[PDB]
């Protein structure tokens, strides 16, 4: 990799100095680096491998999104014929985040998840494993489109099930992994109701918990269970 | 709107 | 060229799409390839060449100035030593920076500007040229960056000895022309009161010929001319 | 502000 000749900690100060640039693409290259010395990463260090990838992987997204919708509308009836070139940029798009997805995936598997034994990194990372399986479910249209959504489900499920056992029910990350296993539900699975239920019962319960904490750690909590009002109030 | 997952790009 | 199989035609499809998608990156590349085609431009293929750079060379230019400006105060007194990572990071923005610039001085240089008759394309490609000479000597600090800057110079007054002769006053090229001439007075030559002098006479000249324009040709104008009104009220 | 130049990026 062309980071194996850069120090571990030169390439996390290198992350820290790409994302205050907002260059996110280097900001992933430099965790990616940080993450293939094959030492377990700090809780901050997790927060900028993941920050870095989902701003990669969300650009992507956008313009992918923007050129399906261009895609569909050409195939709509008494749409002028214009040509392989909407499709095949759509797929230039695609395969480069699938590519990405790729790459957080085998991060994950080689060999994060396997080496983070306590909970909060070990859920973190199933809960990255989930969303990647997920980014690469909105593109999936093959043989393997089930096995991808599958994949996907099965690591949100092993993280919640982690989250529930050793984590409050305001912990950041079990809220976020519950947020995005909700969106899982109602945008991948066609199960709102399981996503409406979900959101719900985890507002609930952190509520329920919100006068344990400090004001710093309220706010965390509070931060993200304003994101499940808000697709609360979306669906119902 | 779409809905919202976290963490949010920047 | 990666483009070199591409139809000349399916490259500006894919140029437009990559500009709805926000893809500016991949954009430039499409009109790299259109450019190495080696047919002249359209009016409205040369503002997707510009479109296109700018927005790449507008990124890296953001990075750089974050980037400098941390490296300049970590060189303060009473500030820690960090190690060389600040300027690696920065030299390695700016090499990219540098190396863009270089690519469309390339494609001005072989061979648009010379096959560029009409005064409208001839300023268009002069005006690129004096822009990214006028990028390049934003980070120069060597024995070159004397003729960096005069390079600069010397394509921006090509280009308003051109426009002056053969262009209205309100005609947005040369609006844009002189608009960023100026700033090249101001921020690159250490002549603030060449900068100033410039746009004032340049938007006395246009508000006086906008009698003569359509509705829409008025507010092509118009926008230009309040960007120089707006650094008129920076400046003084 | 930084001074105006034009085109300006999105
Ligand atoms: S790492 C030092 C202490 N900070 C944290 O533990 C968390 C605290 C609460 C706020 N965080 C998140 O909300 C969060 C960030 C990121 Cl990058 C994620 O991917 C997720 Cl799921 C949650 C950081
Ligand atoms: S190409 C078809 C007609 N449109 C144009 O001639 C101009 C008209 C006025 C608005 N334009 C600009 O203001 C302009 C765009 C770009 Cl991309 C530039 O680089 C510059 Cl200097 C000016 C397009
Ligand atoms: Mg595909
Ligand atoms: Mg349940
Ligand atoms: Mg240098
Ligand atoms: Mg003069």
């Amino acid at each position: 990799g062309a980071m194996g000749s850069m120090e571990r900690a030169s390439l996390i100060q290198k992350a820290k100095l790409a994302e205050q640039a907002e260059r996110y693409e280097d900001m992933a290259a430099f965790m990616k680096g940080a993450v293939e010395k094959g030492e377990e990463l700090s809780c901050e260090e997790r927060n900028l491998l993941s920050v870095a990838y989902k701003n990669v992987v969300g650009g992507q997204r956008a313009a992918w999104r923007v050129l399906s919708s261009i895609e569909q509308k050409s195939n709509e009836e008494g749409s002028e014929e214009k040509g392989p070139e909407v499709r095949e940029y759509r797929e230039k798009v695609e395969t480069e985040l699938q590519g990405v997805c790729d790459t957080v995936l085998g991060l994950l598997d080689s060999h994060l998840i396997k080496e983070a034994g306590d909970a909060e990194s070990r859920v973190f990372y199933l809960k990255m494993k989930g969303d990647y399986y997920r980014y690469l479910a909105e593109v999936a249209t093959g043989d393997d489109k089930k096995r991808i959504i599958d994949s996907a489900r099965s690591a949100y499920q092993e993280a919640m099930d982690i989250s529930k056992k050793e984590m409050p029910p305001t912990n950041p990350i079990r809220l976020g992994l519950a947020l995005n296993f909700s969106v899982f539900h109602y945008e991948i699975a066609n199960s709102p109701e399981e996503a409406i239920s979900l959101a719900k019962t985890t507002f609930d319960e952190a509520m329920a918990d919100l006068h344990t904490l400090s004001e710093d750690s309220y706010k965390d909590s509070t931060l993200i269970m304003q994101l499940l009002r808000d697709n609360l109030t979306l669906w119902t | 709107p779409r809905s919202c997952t976290w963490p949010l790009p920047r």
